RNA sequence: ACCCUCAGAAGGGAGGCGAAAUAGAGCAUGAAAUCAGUUGGCGAUCGAGCGACAGGGCAUACAAGGUCCCUUGACGAAUGACCGAGACGCGAGUCUCCAGUAAGACUCACGGGAAGCCGAUGUUCUGUCGUACGUUUUGAAAAACGAGCCAGGGAGUGUGUC
RNA sequence: CGCUCUAAUUGGAUGGAAGCAGGGGCGAGAGCUCCUGUGGACCGAUUAGUGACGAAAAUCCUGGCCAUAGUAGCAGCGAUA
């Protein structure tokens, strides 16, 4: 796995950690660059309205293919990938949760670090064509995060 | 309070009105990288020097712009060749007894890496008493 | 709408390349030149030879495109790029700082440089850029 | 261990052991390719063997390098005058003299100044030259052949006789 | 110039070796050397030896990784649920 890649201060910060996750690690990307710099409760309702459809998540070092969406500002390509702010959710919850049992206001605090590391992938095999197989690969992602009191 | 070096750091040899202007020479004239041929084109091609071999090779068919290559002509004075910037000729000391037979008025001294702190406090006193600058001194919280 | 020009060049009865060329080497001295009176400016020859070149200029293009001026204005500072290397740093720099003009926008009348004027008494085979641009297609505005 | 979190013997947080958990389980060290986050430089009007050599912008904790700028002055190779005085040429211009003088790279001295300041490193701008490398070939940037990148691996050895 | 192991002479290391990362000095150069951090047990130099001794390339071998790309496929079948 991986290690913090920020230093803290413990009376003014909160700690959390995803881990070998399977989950889209391009996806993972692009919300974290997106939750950098709000509050883990506007990023909470964020990734909320993520799920349902009704923001997007700007896509934008992987973009090939994607169509525009309308409510992307800045930027012209986005998505709406449900799995991964899922997961990202339970970063969130894990962060405030950790946070209160330290009389930290959780809802309150800003995202000082969030980034997604690719930590190998889980492999598989896919059937081919004329007795071939060519890899059919699970990627397996840890993030981090650090919240700072304002 | 702050940190001081320990010896003769501020030290000077007295070399001859030619030397001290055959140095002046070398500083100011230099010598090109003489990096390997494409060298920053490919990451597994290093940064060591290698002949350029190739019939057709641009570098050694001597092709302006395409770099200089190792030839006797670029060599530095036989006088100063090898010398400190400070004018110094280095001396390579391991223990304390590699300290004799050196003069300090030309000769200044280069503690190996190897070497712990026990014995380079002991070769250090013993380098400044006897008028030898250390050129990688240790550095005291004086 | 205005501009602080250093020079001002009055183009009437001068020859085209030869005011060019010497306003294309004042851009590069660092000079702010502005070309004047450019409906009433020359070029030396055969008004058939000299029409069937620029016409020629103007049926040139394809997808990417060929960019070519008709009005009189233009055709001088086309030919002033032509003796700028307007790709580069400093000549992009020059050529920037040289505009020409249809009449004199201002109240001061522009300087003839030397070797520059023609004759009309001593020539008769000659061309007005005006004259070239209703031949080309352009819409008589001066 | 305990506590908190979680659907949870998971994972996470706090915490505990140890000189060391970035020694915590394919767990000594931990390169390169490469990924994420981030710093310096560049950057949405601009041109391509990616650089060599020169020279400017910006950036730099210490250590292992410590030099660098300007007045002035000494020295002073090849080279080498302006102006002026005289004399020629239709002319552009020239000869003689002033003088091999003034100047002239490098180096040095007095005085003065800089410490991101000099070197050096990173990047980037300008000048100059510049269509990889190895091979095949009379001729290779080649629309002749080889390699996606990196790492590790990868080819004159033995006996006998001369 | 550099690599391995042997032998003679002589040295360095838990007061921190090799290895690695970044940085300074040197030699025309192959290379050599120091500083800082990491590392935590080995490591040199001289001389004379030994050789499964030096790589950018062989559609080279093995491993690892990137772009390709969140792309093709997860529709086509007289069984459309
Ligand atoms: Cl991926
Ligand atoms: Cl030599
Ligand atoms: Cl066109
Ligand atoms: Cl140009
Ligand atoms: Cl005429
Ligand atoms: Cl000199
Ligand atoms: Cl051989
Ligand atoms: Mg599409
Ligand atoms: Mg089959
Ligand atoms: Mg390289
Ligand atoms: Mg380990
Ligand atoms: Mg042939
Ligand atoms: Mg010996
Ligand atoms: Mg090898
Ligand atoms: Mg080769
Ligand atoms: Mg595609
Ligand atoms: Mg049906
Ligand atoms: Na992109
Ligand atoms: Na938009
Ligand atoms: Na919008
Ligand atoms: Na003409
Ligand atoms: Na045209
Ligand atoms: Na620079
Ligand atoms: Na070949
Ligand atoms: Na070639
Ligand atoms: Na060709
Ligand atoms: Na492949
Ligand atoms: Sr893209
Ligand atoms: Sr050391
Ligand atoms: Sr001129
Ligand atoms: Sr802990
Ligand atoms: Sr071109
Ligand atoms: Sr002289
Ligand atoms: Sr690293
Ligand atoms: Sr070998
Ligand atoms: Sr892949
Ligand atoms: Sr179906
Ligand atoms: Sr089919």
């Amino acid at each position: 796995g991986i290690s913090y890649s920020v230093e803290a201060d413990p009376d003014t910060t909160a700690k959390a950690m995803l881990r070998e996750r399977q989950m889209s690690f391009k996806h993972s990307k692009a919300i974290a660059r997106e939750i950098k710099g709000k509050t883990a409760g506007e990023a909470v309702d964020y990734l909320e309205a993520v799920i349902e459809g009704d923001q997007p998540v700007p896509f934008k070092q992987h973009n090939s293919g994607v169509g525009h969406k309308s409510k992307v500002d800045g930027w012209d390509a986005g998505r709406y990938p449900e799995k991964a702010s899922k997961a990202f959710l339970d970063l969130l919850e894990n962060a405030v949760g950790n946070a209160d049992h330290q009389g930290f206001d959780g809802e309150a605090m800003t995202i000082k670090h969030v980034a997604a590391h690719k930590v190998g992938e889980q492999q598989g095999r896919k059937p081919r064509a004329m007795g071939r197989a060519s890899a059919w690969n699970s990627p397996q992602v840890d993030v981090e995060l650090i919240l700072e009191e304002p | 309070t702050e940190l001081q070096a320990r010896g003769l750091t501020e030290k000077t040899p007295d070399l001859s009105d030619e030397d001290a202007r055959l140095l002046t020479q070398r500083h100011r004239v230099g010598k090109p990288q003489f990096n390997r041929q494409d060298h920053h084109k490919k990451k597994r091609v290093s940064t060591s020097w290698r002949k350029p071999r190739g019939q057709l090779s641009k570098q050694r068919r001597g092709i302006k712009g395409k770099g200089d290559t190792v030839e006797a002509g670029f060599r530095s004075p036989t006088a100063v060749r090898g010398k400190h910037p400070s004018g110094f000729e280095e001396v390579r000391v391991h223990n304390v007894d590699d300290l004799e037979g050196v003069d300090g008025d030309t000769e200044a001294v280069r503690i190996a890496s190897k070497v712990g702190a026990r014995k380079r406090e002991r070769i250090e006193e013993e380098a400044e008493d006897a008028g030898i600058r250390v050129l990688n001194p240790t550095y005291v919280e004086v | 709408a205005e501009f602080d020009a250093d020079v001002i060049v009055d183009a009437r009865d001068c020859i085209m390349g030869r005011v060019a060329s010497q306003v294309a080497e004042q851009a590069l001295d660092g000079e702010t030149v502005a070309v004047v009176n450019a409906e009433r400016a020359v070029i030396t020859g055969r008004e058939e030879q000299i029409v069937e070149k620029y016409e020629k200029r103007v049926d040139i293009g394809n997808d990417n495109g060929y960019f070519y001026p008709k009005r009189p204005d233009g055709i001088f500072k086309r030919t002033i790029r032509g003796m700028l290397p307007h790709k580069k740093q400093r000549g992009r720099e020059a050529f920037e700082s040289v505009r020409v003009y249809l009449g004199n926008p201002y109240d001061e009348d522009g300087e003839v440089l030397d070797g520059t004027s023609l004759d009309r008494l001593s020539n008769i085979k000659f061309v007005t850029l005006g004259e070239i641009s209703e031949t080309l297609g352009a819409n008589k505005t001066w």
